[PDB]
């Protein structure tokens, strides 16, 4: 029999414990892109 | 979880402590309570409630906060290490895309 | 008791009033740049009262007052800020009359600056001890006053 | 006007266990109109050091618990000022507070 | 002392019809007046309780 | 706007009881000052 | 909360009926709710030494 | 109500 004011914050911490920061991907994000301006040699 | 969140808050405050000296032209009127309030506003509310469970009965001020931040005790974790690396990577403000 | 309540720091825009009021030795800068931790906030009379209450066997009252001390100090710090900042005008009392008020009252001599006497009850002190006056906005006609005085 | 935090006098550990204060009956009291006016008088005397001086009101038409006089006598010594530079109260009120 | 505390106290002339520090001897110089004094003391000062 | 009103801990946060201003306290002081002298003159010869 | 065997009080504390004492009077008492709460406070204070 | 010693409390109102 604990006071609900503290029970709520223990429930909040327990829920926060399931947070996921990273992620798993097959390919990395694009870092460099290219622009063409009617030239066959330079971009 | 509680230890990791406290460590992250300590690291954030420790790194934000130097902005007034680094850029005096933008933060001439800046006070420590400003970044203390910012870090409090950008933190989970559960650890804030845990701290308020005692700070509502007892009074603390800026000196206690500074002493607590300067204390050398960190709880290692994934988020803490990644946050420290992120703060180390953003040392130069040209990476943040703002200059004078 | 054993502290300084009046001092002169810089020349004032109004020449007849140069004093600064410091109730129980607290400056306004303590709300921005404290000079001590949360425990270290104290002054002589309150500490003496705490020691007297402990010596008399009333420990619960001493603990209650020790816990309530920072609110007390912050209240008088705000009062000092209000007195020193907003209430500066020609209508404030000049320095010589303020200095001569107390000896005239002690000697009981005739004075032209007779203070106004008001009456309060016993429970009023207890109710006042549990309140703090925090300003929200400034006066509407604060910017127009000097023209009125002129 | 701001009241103090309610947690300063009571800490709850369980539904049926709670610390009690020494002045619990006074903390739960509610002022009337005249008492509020007297509190306003007290603050008005505080904000003007030498120009307004307090005194004691005597009215036989009302009865009170004798503990409130003693509590007020304790409070008045650390609330008011009677130093060697200015005073907030007459000699009679000082003597009454000393007797209390 | 609230009658000596208004703001017109600096220009007021007080008059008292009775002097307070009464000499008790004049009370006790009445011939054979012990029982009357005791009765008056009981009637004036004695309290009631439970 | 002011840096003195920033609250960082719930120790200084409390319920609001009443309000006050300039003209209200001015007329209150005048009313009490006149009421005291009127009462003391009415009670005695 | 577990109470002991009542016979322990019967053979030792109230051995003779013609004599009355403090423990004999407090033997025949039943706690109320507030006294049970006080006992709980006793136990909580015991569980934390300092 | 079993003990005789509890009765005197009732006797003393």
């Amino acid at each position: 029999f604990t006071v609900p004011d503290v029970q709520k914050i223990l429930d909040d911490i327990k829920a926060l414990a399931a947070e996921q920061v990273y992620k798993i991907v097959k390919v990395p994000s694009i870092s460099f892109r290219h622009i063409v301006m009617q030239s066959r040699d330079r971009v | 979880v509680y230890a990791s969140e406290l460590s992250v808050m300590k690291v954030d405050m420790r790194h934000l402590s130097l902005m007034q000296r680094r850029f005096p032209d933008v933060l001439i009127q800046a006070r420590p309570s400003h970044f203390w309030k910012a870090v409090l506003n950008d933190s989970p509310e559960a650890v804030k409630a845990v701290m308020n469970l005692s700070h509502s009965h007892n009074f603390i001020n800026i000196r206690d906060m500074m002493r607590w931040v300067m204390l050398p005790s960190l709880q290692p974790s994934l988020k803490l290490a990644l946050e420290e690396e992120a703060w180390a990577a953003a040392n130069d403000f040209e990476d943040l895309m703002l200059t004078d | 008791w054993a502290t300084i309540d009046v001092e002169y720091r810089e020349p004032a825009p109004y020449v007849h009033a140069q004093r600064y009021i410091r109730y129980c030795g607290i400056d306004s800068r303590e709300l921005i740049n404290p000079t001590t931790y949360g425990i270290g906030m104290t002054y002589h009379c309150y500490n003496e009262m705490l020691r007297m209450l402990v010596a008399a066997g009333k420990d619960s009252e001493a603990a209650y007052f020790r816990s309530m001390l920072p609110f007390h100090m912050v209240r008088f710090a705000r009062i000092n800020q209000i007195i020193n900042e907003d209430l500066h005008s020609v209508f404030s009392l000049p320095d010589d009359m303020f200095n001569a008020l107390l000896p005239d009252l002690i000697a009981g001599a005739h004075q032209n600056a007779d203070p106004v006497v008001l009456d309060v009850s016993w429970i009023s002190l207890w109710f006042a001890f549990n309140r703090s006056f925090e300003p929200t906005h400034r006066n509407e006609m604060l910017e127009v006053a000097p023209l009125i005085e002129s | 006007y701001i009241a103090p935090n309610p947690r300063i006098s009571s800490i709850t550990l369980t539904q049926r266990i709670t610390t009690t204060g020494p002045f619990a009956i006074l903390t739960g009291s509610t002022p009337t109109a005249q008492q509020l006016n007297d509190v306003r008088k007290i603050y008005l005397a505080l904000m003007f050091p030498g120009q307004i001086i307090l005194d004691l009101k005597i009215d036989p038409g009302e009865r009170m618990d004798p503990a409130v006089r003693m509590v007020a006598g304790v409070v008045g010594h650390l609330l008011f000022t009677a130093g060697g530079r200015f005073t907030n109260l007459t000699q009679n009120m000082a003597r009454q507070l000393d007797i209390a | 002392q609230e009658v000596l505390t208004d703001f017109r106290r600096q220009d007021t002339i007080w008059v008292l019809a009775l002097q307070l520090p009464v000499n008790p001897q004049v009370v006790w110089d009445v011939p054979r007046s012990s029982i009357a004094n005791l009765i008056m003391n009981i009637a004036t000062c004695l309290p009631t309780g439970e | 706007q002011r840096p003195e009103r920033i609250k960082t801990t719930p120790y200084l946060e409390g319920d609001v009881l009443s309000s006050d201003s300039g003209p209200l306290l001015s007329v209150f002081a005048l009313q009490e000052i006149m009421q005291k002298v009127r009462q003391v003159q009415a009670d005695y010869m």
